[PDB]
């Protein structure tokens, strides 16, 4: 299905993605689009994290969905 | 580079760099607000 990822910077990327696909799978698909490595990447729905070891349709997520993305640099 | 975010959980004016923080106590929250549940009674 396809879904729409936002950015705290206010970017927009629509990025197309299967319910049975594991979050852990989908960081890849952004690293080609976006170029930033998935462990730098982590993604909120609903104010709450996006387990790597669980998938898209555990979480609720119907088509056309919008994710939040956060960067994390370093935890020093 | 000094820049701000708002947080997608709670809505506080935050830099990039104490949300990583943030994020940590701002779900701690939410693990706390729901049901605490133990697979094994000793731990
Ligand atoms: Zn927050």
């Amino acid at each position: 299905m396809q879904i729409f990822v936002k950015t705290l910077t206010g970017k927009t990327i629509t990025l197309e993605v299967e319910p049975s696909d594991t979050i852990e799978n989908v960081k890849a698909k952004i690293q080609d689009k976006e170029g930033i490595p998935p462990d730098q990447q982590r993604l909120i729905f609903a104010g709450k994290q996006l387990e790597d070891g669980r998938t898209l349709s555990d979480y609720n997520i119907q088509k056309e969905s919008t994710l939040h993305l956060v960067l994390r640099l370093r935890g020093g | 580079q000094v820049t701000k975010v708002d947080c997608p959980v709670c809505g506080v004016n935050i830099p990039e760099s104490h949300i990583n923080k943030h994020l940590d106590s701002c779900l701690s929250r939410e693990e706390k607000k729901e049901s605490l549940r133990s697979s094994v009674h000793k731990r």
